[PDB]
RNA sequence: AGGACCGAACCGACUAAUGUUGAAAAAUUAGCGGAUGACUUGUGGCUGGGGGUGAAAGGCCAAUCAAACCGGGAGAUAGCU
RNA sequence: ACACAGGUGGUCAGGUAGAGAAUACCAAGGCGCUUGAGAGAACUCGGGUGAAGGAACUAGGCAAAAUGGUGCCGUAACUUC
RNA sequence: AAUUCCUUGUCGGGUAAGUUCCGACCUGCACGAAUGGCGUAAUGAUGGCCAGGCUGUCUCCACCCGAGACUCAGUGAAAU
RNA sequence: CGAUGUCGGCUCAUCACAUCCUGGGGCUGAAGUAGGUCCCAAGGGUAUGGCUGUUCGCCAUUUAAAGUGGUACGCGAGCUGGGUUUAGAACGUCGUGAGACAGUUCGGUCCCUAUCUGCCGUGGGCGCUGGAGAACUGAGGGGGGCUGCUCCUAGUACGAGAGGACCGGAGUGGACGCAUCACUGGUGUUCGGGUUGUCAUGCCAAUGGCACUGCCCGGUAGCUAAAUGCGGAAGAGAUAAGUGCUGAAAGCAUCUAAGCACGAAACUUGCCCCGAGAUGAGUUCUCCCUGACCCUUUAAGGGUCCUGAAGGAACGUUGAAGACGACGACGUUGAUAGGCCGGGUGUGUAAGCGCAGCGAUGCGUUGAGCUAACCGGUACUAAUGAACCGUGAGGCUUAACCU
C-alpha cells in the first residue's frame, strides 16, 4: 500500500553500509544512564540479517567473557549511531546457526578478498 | 461525541527520538458527511447518520439512491449511526472533517472480528486438554463432562462448547493516538485494533478515557 | 524465563556451580522468572571448598537467561546460557564476592546496586 | 445410541419437508444455432455464443 | 484454517500431485484441447501456461528447465518451436475453459479446457 | 566344543495404539523372545467319556469342558416364575 | 457362510552396492487391490517439525525421543576361572 | 522381610521434602533346617528404587501433509 | 435383583453461607503496629511438589487465601484400571483334608454411530394485512467486577524507648480474558541448496523419480504465543449492620412512633455484546405500480388479454466469509479470481563457455539464477442477449381538518 509506504520512507535512514553475512561488525549503540548519554561498542560476528525496508534486522554474536551473547539489532532505529564492517569473509550460506554450538579455534570464517 | 468511520489498511511503526519502537496502525478516514438528522419529535432520539466511500452507479439501488440526491451527496457506500447529547448546532449539507481527532488523547474503536471457522473447545473457551498418553484412548481433546446426575439430569443454559469463533462486533478501548494526517487522510492509533485489514471500523472519543 | 526445575549455572565466586531452581516467588500460580526476579534454589555441586555447601536452601537472582531479554526498541539480547547469582535469605544481597560473565542493564536499582560494580559488562 | 419408541409418519414427513430439490429455474437459447442449453454451459451441438467448438 | 492461502489438495497427495499434472500438462500441449473434470482444469491453467511464459524467450538453458518441468523430449520441441511464437505478442492466459455439462458413473462436472489458436 | 552369543526363514506371542453390529466370533502396523536344539514341520498309524492325553493351567479332545457330540427312557421331575 | 487386510508343505534364485535369502532401487515378469467427484470445520486414526525448561506428568519414563556398523587403543568391583 | 497386626515400628544414608528402596537393631502378634535354612558368579519379554543421556509425557499445546468424518452422484444395512 | 458400574485421580461446573481472602461498622484486658471475638456481607479469587492405590495426613515451599458442604460421598452411552473384585501362584496362620482369611504381595479384555428432552452454533417457510431495499429505538437477556508491592504524606501522629500508621495520591508486576502479527520466534511435505544408494532420459555433463519431504540445512504470506496493545474502573440512586439530628408516648434520657442525614466489592445503574417471531410483532427517511372487461361467489368472490416495474432468487468469477447453507465483492459501463510485465522477498554465484591443474576443485561473466499465497499494475482467458419470480391504489368500523 501506498498509504504505508508514504510513511515507511520518512521513518528510514539513508546513511547505512552494505554488509554480507559472516562478518565482523563494529556497532555503536547509545546508552542512557542518569543523566548522561554516552555511546557504547559492540563486535562480532552477523549470522543473520533480515530485509524488511523499514523493519529490517540483524544478529552480533560473541564470546564476551565465556558467556556467549547474541543481540539482535533494529536497523533503522535510533537506539544505534553508526555500523562499520571490520574484516569481511566467505560463507557460502546466509544463515550461519553452526556458529551456536561451536568455540574457538574450529568456529572460524575465512577471509574475504577482493 | 460524534464518531467518524475507517478503514484499516495495514500496521506499522513510529519511532521517537528516543528509541522507543510504538506500535502503531494506519485507519484511513476520508472526510465524512451527514446524511441524515434525526430528533425526538422527528424520530424519537437525538442522533446523526453518515456516510462514507464511493460505490457504483449501477449497483447503487433506486430505494438508496433516492436518499442520495434527497440530501446531495456523492455515492458512498455505508450508513452508519452515532448517538448524541445537548449543546450542538448540526445540518446535513455539510461534511465532518477529518480533523475532529486533533484534540483528543484517547479514544475508542469498535468493529467487526476475525472469522475462524468453527472453532473447537480447546481453541475458543480455554479448556485444556487431557493426557495424549498414560491409556487414554480417544478422548484428547473433547470437553468431557458437562452435567450432574439425574438433579438436575440436564445441561444447563449458559453452558460452553464449540461454535462460531468470533466474528462478531467487538470494542477496544482508551488506545493512544500519536498523529493524523491531514495530506493522506489517516489516523495513527497505537496497538491492534480489531477486524482484518480490509474492514471499516467505528472510531470515536473514548467513553471513559 | 526460568520455571521450576531448571538447572542453572552460577555466576559468582561462591561455591556452587549447578543449582536447581525449586520455586518462583512474588504472586500466586507464577510460572516465568527472566532479570531481576528473586527464585528459591537449593544447591546441587559446590567446590571442594566454599562458603556453601551441598544441600543448602537459600534465594537468589536470575541474570542470565536464553530467551533474552527485550529492550524498548524491539531488539532482543539473548545469552547462551541460564545463569543465575546466589543471595542471602535475610538480607536480599550476596554470599560471594565477585561475578563473572556480563550482566545486563535492565537490572540496575537500589536493591540490586552490588552487582553492577563487580560485573566486568553492564551489557 | 438407541431409541426407546417408534416415531410416526407425522414426524417422518416433518423432517423430509425440507427436501425441496427444485428443477432448472430456466434455460437459456443460442444465436446461431438456437437450441435450449444449460446457462453456462455448452451444447450437446459444440455451440457456446456463436462459436463451433467441436 | 484456510485463510489466505493458495493451491487445490484434489484428494491426492503430493507426490501424485505433480505426477498427474505432468501427464495433463503433456497431453494439453499435444492435443490442444482436452475434456476433464473442472477443478482439474481451473488448476491446470497456471500449470500449462507459465511453461509457456518461459517458453516465450528461447535460450538453452531454458530446453533443460522445461524437461526439468516435463522430461518429454518431444514435448519441449514442440514447445519450443510451434507453441512459442504463436503467442509471441499477448500478456498471458494461453486457455480456455468450457463447461460440459457432467458425467456418467460418477457425476463428475466436466469441462473443456483448450488454447485460444485451433482455427 | 556348545541344551553358546548378535541375527533373516521358521516357531512363539511381552507391552502400547487401532478396534470392539470391525477386513478377523482373537487379527493388522511399529517394537519383542528363541532361532543345530528338551527345537520347528509335511505325511500316515495308535488312545478313548468316569475313560484317553497332560514339561500340570482342571488345560485340551472338531469355533463346545469340574465330565464332550448324537439317538433313546423322556412329554425325566419342579412346592418355583 | 463374504470375489475375506486370516492360514496352508515342496521346487528355481538376475543386476549395483551389501558379511548375507536383511535392507534401498531395479530388469525378466506381473498389478493399480470393482464406488466416485469435490470443499480444505470441530474431532478421531496414522505421521513429520518445534523456541525456554527437561519426568515438575503419572500408579508407574506407559508411549515417544535417543543409542546403534567396521578397525584400533582401552575395560571396575565380584567369581563357579 | 513375598511372612510384622498395633505401624508411616526405631536409627542412619539417599531427597529441599521420601507410608515404597538399601544398611542395622529384635519387643519375631504368627521364619527355621529336604511342603527345606542361609548364601552366591552368570541369566530372566521378571518384582521394587535412584542416576547420566533423551525428548510434547507434562507447565502450554501451535502448525503442517495424508486416510475418515461435512456436500453432490450410484448401491444401501443393523441394535431397538 | 427379567441388573440402577462402586473409591480416588484427569476434564468441566453450579448453587448453598455456618465467609479463608478482600468490603463497612460496634466491643476489647484496643496507645500505634498487629490481633482477639461475635454482627452485616457469597460479587469476585482460592499452591505447584515428595511419599504411598488413596480423599485426608505428614513434610518441603509460596500467597491476600490455600474455606466448609450437597449435587447417585457430581460426572466410566466422556477418559483412566493402581485400589477392592473372577480364573493362576506363594508366605504367614487355621483345618487331617477339599480350601478359606477388610492379612499380604506379582500378573490380570472397561462395549455403543444419538431416536427424544436438554445445550452451543448455523439456517429455510410463513406472519408481522398493500410488496420490496436499508439504517435503528430497546422491555428483557448475557458475559465483566480480583488482588500484591514499592514510592509521596512521613519516619508525621501515637509511643518512654523499641517500633510505626489512618486518610488520600503516583508507579510496576502475576493469575484470568479480549483482540491482532509491525517487532522476537514457531510451523512453512506448494519456495532455493547440499547430500548419499540405485535405475532409466543412447552417452559425458545436466535434470527427474523412488527409500517416513530418503537425511538435512534455510524460508515468503497465512495460521499461531512464549511475542505487545486494552480491560477489572470513576460516578448516581435507594439499601443490610452501625453512628446520627429533632422529639412525645412516659412533662425527664429515647436513631422512631411523624419526619430529616450518612452508610460496602452484595442491589439497580454506569462499561460492553447477540438484541421487534417484544404476537404488547414497533419506530423510521426513502423508490415503484393511476389497464379493459364480462361471469354469480352480488363483491374481501372465479377467469381471457397488453400488463411482469421497484426488487430478489438462480447461473458464472470468487474472497483475510465458510461443514452444507448463510454473509460480502465483481458481472464488459468492470480488476472478482487465475494469467503477464516491472518490483519485492526467500535461497545463495545456476547451465553454458575460456583459463588453472595429475584431479577432486576454484576463479571470470556473477549477488547471477530460480521465486508459493505477498504490495502497487495490464482486458490476453474466464465472468452471455435474455429468460424466470414479485403486480395494477390496499379490508372494515369509528374519530378529526378540508373542499
Ligand atoms: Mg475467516
Ligand atoms: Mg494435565
Ligand atoms: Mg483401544
Ligand atoms: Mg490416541
Ligand atoms: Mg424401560
Ligand atoms: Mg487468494
Ligand atoms: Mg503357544
Ligand atoms: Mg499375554
Ligand atoms: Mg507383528
Ligand atoms: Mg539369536
Ligand atoms: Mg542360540
Ligand atoms: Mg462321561
Ligand atoms: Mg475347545
Ligand atoms: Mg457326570
Ligand atoms: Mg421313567
Ligand atoms: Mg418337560
Ligand atoms: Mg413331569
Ligand atoms: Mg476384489
Ligand atoms: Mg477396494
Ligand atoms: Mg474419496
Ligand atoms: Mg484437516
Ligand atoms: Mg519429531
Ligand atoms: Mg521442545
Ligand atoms: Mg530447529
Ligand atoms: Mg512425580
Ligand atoms: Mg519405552
Ligand atoms: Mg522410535
Ligand atoms: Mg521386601
Ligand atoms: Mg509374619
Ligand atoms: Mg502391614
Ligand atoms: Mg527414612
Ligand atoms: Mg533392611
Ligand atoms: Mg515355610
Ligand atoms: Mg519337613
Ligand atoms: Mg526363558
Ligand atoms: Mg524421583
Ligand atoms: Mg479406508
Ligand atoms: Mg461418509
Ligand atoms: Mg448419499
Ligand atoms: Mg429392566
Ligand atoms: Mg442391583
Ligand atoms: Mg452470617
Ligand atoms: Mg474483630
Ligand atoms: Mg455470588
Ligand atoms: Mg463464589
Ligand atoms: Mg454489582
Ligand atoms: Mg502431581
Ligand atoms: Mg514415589
Ligand atoms: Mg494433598
Ligand atoms: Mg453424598
Ligand atoms: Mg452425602
Ligand atoms: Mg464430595
Ligand atoms: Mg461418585
Ligand atoms: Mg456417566
Ligand atoms: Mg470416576
Ligand atoms: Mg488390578
Ligand atoms: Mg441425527
Ligand atoms: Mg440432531
Ligand atoms: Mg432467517
Ligand atoms: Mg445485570
Ligand atoms: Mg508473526
Ligand atoms: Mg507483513
Ligand atoms: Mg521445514
Ligand atoms: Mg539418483
Ligand atoms: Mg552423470
Ligand atoms: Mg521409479
Ligand atoms: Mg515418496
Ligand atoms: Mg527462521
Ligand atoms: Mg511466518
Ligand atoms: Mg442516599
Ligand atoms: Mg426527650
Ligand atoms: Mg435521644
Ligand atoms: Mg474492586
Ligand atoms: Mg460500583
Ligand atoms: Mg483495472
Ligand atoms: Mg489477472
Ligand atoms: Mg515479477
Ligand atoms: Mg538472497
Ligand atoms: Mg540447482
Ligand atoms: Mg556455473
Ligand atoms: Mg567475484
Ligand atoms: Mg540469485
Ligand atoms: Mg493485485
Amino acid at each position: 500500500s501506498n498509504i504505508i509506504k508514504q510513511l515507511e520512507q520518512e521513518q528510514m535512514k539513508q546513511d547505512v553500509p552494505s554488509f554480507r553475512p559472516g562478518d565482523t561488525v563494529e556497532v555503536k549503540v547509545w546508552v542512557v544512564e542518569g543523566s548522561k548519554k554516552r555511546l557504547q561498542a559492540f563486535e562480532g560476528v552477523v549470522i543473520a540479517i533480515r530485509n524488511r525496508g523499514l523493519h529490517s534486522a540483524f544478529t552480533v554474536r560473541k564470546i564476551s567473557n565465556g558467556e556467549g551473547v547474541e543481540r539482535v539489532f533494529q536497523t533503522h532505529s535510533p537506539v544505534v549511531d553508526s555500523i562499520s564492517v571490520k574484516r569481511r569473509g566467505a560463507v557460502r550460506k546466509a544463515k550461519l546457526y553452526y556458529l551456536r554450538e561451536r568455540t574457538g579455534k574450529a568456529a572460524r570464517i575465512k577471509e574475504r578478498l577482493n | 461525541m460524534i464518531g467518524l468511520v475507517g478503514k484499516k489498511v495495514g500496521m506499522t511503526r513510529i519511532f521517537t527520538e528516543d528509541g522507543v519502537s510504538i506500535p502503531v496502525t494506519v485507519i484511513e478516514v476520508e472526510a465524512n458527511r451527514v446524511t441524515q438528522v434525526k430528533d425526538l419529535a422527528n424520530d424519537g432520539y437525538r442522533a446523526i447518520q453518515v456516510t462514507t466511500g464511493a460505490k457504483k452507479a449501477n449497483r447503487v439501488t433506486k430505494p438508496e439512491a433516492g436518499h442520495f440526491a434527497k440530501a446531495g451527496v456523492e455515492a458512498g457506500r455505508g450508513l452508519w449511526e452515532f448517538r448524541l447529547a445537548e449543546g450542538e448546532e448540526f445540518t446535513v449539507g455539510q461534511s465532518i472533517s477529518v480533523e475532529l481527532f486533533a484534540d483528543v488523547k484517547k479514544v475508542d474503536v469498535t468493529g467487526t472480528s476475525k472469522g475462524k471457522g468453527f472453532a473447537g473447545t480447546v481453541k475458543r473457551w480455554n479448556f485444556r486438554t487431557q493426557d495424549a498418553t498414560h491409556g487414554n484412548s480417544l478422548s484428547h481433546r473433547v470437553p468431557g463432562s458437562i452435567g450432574q446426575n439425574q438433579t438436575p439430569g440436564k445441561v444447563f443454559k449458559g453452558k460452553k462448547m464449540a461454535g462460531q469463533m468470533g466474528n462478531e462486533r467487538v470494542t477496544v478501548q482508551s488506545l493512544d493516538v500519536v498523529r493524523v494526517d491531514a495530506e493522506r487522510n489517516l489516523l495513527l492509533v497505537k496497538g491492534a485494533v480489531p477486524g482484518a485489514t480490509g474492514s471499516d471500523l467505528i472510531v470515536k472519543p473514548a467513553v471513559k478515557a | 524465563m526460568i520455571q521450576e526445575q531448571t538447572m542453572l549455572n552460577v555466576a559468582d565466586n561462591s561455591g556452587a556451580r549447578r543449582v536447581m531452581c525449586i520455586k518462583v516467588l512474588g504472586g500466586s500460580h507464577r510460572r516465568y522468572a527472566g532479570v531481576g526476579d528473586i527464585i528459591k534454589i537449593t544447591i546441587k555441586e559446590a567446590i571442594p571448598r566454599g562458603k556453601v555447601k551441598k544441600g543448602d536452601v537459600l534465594k537468589a537472582v536470575v541474570v542470565r537467561t536464553k530467551k533474552g531479554v527485550r529492550r524498548p526498541d524491539g531488539s532482543v539480547i539473548r545469552f547462551d546460557g541460564n545463569a543465575c547469582v546466589l543471595l542471602n535469605n535475610n538480607s536480599e544481597q550476596p554470599i560471594g564476592t565477585r561475578i563473572f560473565g556480563p550482566v545486563t542493564r535492565e537490572l540496575r536499582s537500589e536493591k540490586f546496586m552490588k552487582i553492577i560494580s563487580l560485573a566486568p559488562e553492564v551489557l | 445410541a438407541v431409541q426407546q419408541n417408534k416415531p410416526t409418519r407425522s414426524k417422518r414427513g416433518m423432517r423430509r419437508s425440507h427436501d425441496a430439490l427444485t428443477a432448472v429455474t430456466s434455460l437459456s437459447v443460442d444465436k446461431t444455432s438456437g437450441e435450449k442449453h444449460l446457462r453456462h454451459h455448452i451444447t450437446a451441438d459444440g455451440y457456446y455464443r456463436g462459436r463451433k467448438v467441436i | 484454517m484456510r485463510h489466505r492461502k493458495s493451491g487445490r489438495q484434489l484428494n491426492r497427495n503430493s507426490s501424485h500431485r505433480q505426477a498427474m499434472f505432468r501427464n495433463m500438462a503433456g497431453s494439453l500441449v499435444r492435443h490442444e484441447i482436452i475434456k476433464t473434470t473442472l477443478p482439474k482444469a481451473k488448476e491446470l491453467r497456471r500449470v500449462v501456461e507459465p511453461l509457456i511464459t518461459l517458453a516465450k524467450t528461447d535460450s538453452v538453458a531454458n530446453r533443460r528447465l522445461a524437461f526439468a518441468r516435463t522430461r518429454d523430449n518431444e514435448i519441449v520441441a514442440k514447445l519450443f518451436n510451434e507453441l512459442g511464437p504463436r503467442f509471441a505478442s499477448r500478456a498471458g492466459g494461453y486457455t480456455r475453459i468450457l463447461k460440459c455439462g457432467f458425467r456418467a458413473g460418477d457425476n463428475a462436472p466436466m469441462a473443456y479446457i483448450e488454447l485460444v489458436d485451433r482455427s
